[PDB]
């Protein structure tokens, strides 16, 4: 038997590459879970951030119209 | 066998991941359009309000001095009445 | 061993398809943010236009 | 030769499957990358809004300090006013008395 051990050498040999890209693939996957919990504990700190600015643009656009008062009473 | 299961349900999971992935980037890219154009409007916003701080700056101070003014111009005034009186109480 | 090795990566494999559980989720609470984010911005923006005409409106009002 | 061919398509797919992985791991890392990277970018308009939002704060009070000095002007300008017709009838009494 030469033919017939030929066979499970490489038969035994995809189970070396799918073993290893078992890991390859299970490290891929972490990575993009943490590369993704990231890129949301980001958009929540700049969720906050877009939230202070739209106040702001309220709280101008108030004391813009206190301003057209005081324009007013002088010609 | 029951392996064969895992590999037909487990890859249409991945390719409903990416397909919503793939709809998530167009999306964050209209996020750089409103938002790299809102910062054009941040700095023509810092600049139309800090040249409007130079106006109302200035609108206080020319203001200000019209009050000086009106109470120097009624202390010679308050004077001159009061010499003026000096002149007709003495003779 | 190879009912150890089999026995292994269809363990750590069980893993894998797990955590495209959650890849799976996160992809939609991210992707619903984002569009109540959008749609924000797009808000500001409606509301700086006309603060930016409320500006140039009194500034020419100056001189 | 039938146990050969189940792991020619096993593995067939276990690299279908890797192959299409990282194009999912790539998806995440060029998410955290355009996300903070535009993270840079909104720090500028926070930054660029907390000043036009003072400047505006600012720009009104002083709005108010000038209208003030106004009424408080333009009493002190006519109590001029008054003791100005004042003179003029207190010299237009040394002409109307030689």
């Amino acid at each position: 038997r030469n033919e017939l051990e030929e066979m499970q050498r490489r038969a035994d040999q995809l189970a070396d590459e799918s073993l290893e890209s078992t890991r390859r693939m299970l490290q891929l996957v972490e990575e993009s879970k943490d590369a993704g919990i990231r890129t949301l504990v980001m958009l929540d700190e700049q969720g906050e951030q877009l939230d202070r600015v739209e106040e702001g643009m309220n709280h101008i656009n108030q004391d813009m119209k206190e301003a057209e008062k005081n324009l007013k009473d002088l010609g | 066998g029951s392996h064969m299961r895992r590999l037909q349900q487990t890859q249409a999971q991945v390719d409903e991941v990416v397909d919503i992935m793939r709809v998530n980037v167009d999306k964050v890219l209209e996020r750089d359009q409103k938002l790299s154009e809102l910062d054009d409007r941040a700095d023509a916003l810092q600049a139309g309000a800090s040249q409007f701080e130079t106006s109302a700056a200035k609108l206080k101070r020319k203001y200000w001095w019209k009050n000086l003014k009106m109470m120097i111009i009624l202390g010679v005034i308050c004077a001159i009445i009061l010499i003026i009186i000096i002149v007709y109480f003495s003779t | 061993s190879h009912m150890a090795r089999e026995n292994e990566m269809d363990e750590n494999l069980e893993q894998v398809s797990g955590i495209i559980g959650n890849l799976r989720h996160m992809a939609l609470d991210m992707g619903n943010e984002i569009d109540t984010q959008n749609r924000q911005i797009d808000r500001i923006m409606e509301k700086a236009d006309s603060n930016k005409t409320r500006i140039d409106e009194a500034n020419q009002r100056a001189t | 030769k039938q146990a050969l061919s189940e792991i020619e398509t096993r593995h067939s797919e276990i690299i279908k499957l890797e192959n299409s992985i990282r194009e999912l791991h790539d998806m995440f890392m060029d998410m955290a990358m355009l996300v903070e990277s535009q993270g840079e970018m909104i720090d500028r308009i926070e930054y660029n809004v907390e000043h036009a939002v003072d400047y505006v704060e600012r720009a009104v009070s002083d709005t108010k300090k000038a209208v003030k000095y106004q009424s408080k002007a333009r009493r002190k300008k006519i109590m001029i006013i008054i003791c100005c017709v004042i003179l003029g009838i207190i010299i237009a009494s040394t002409i109307g008395g030689i």
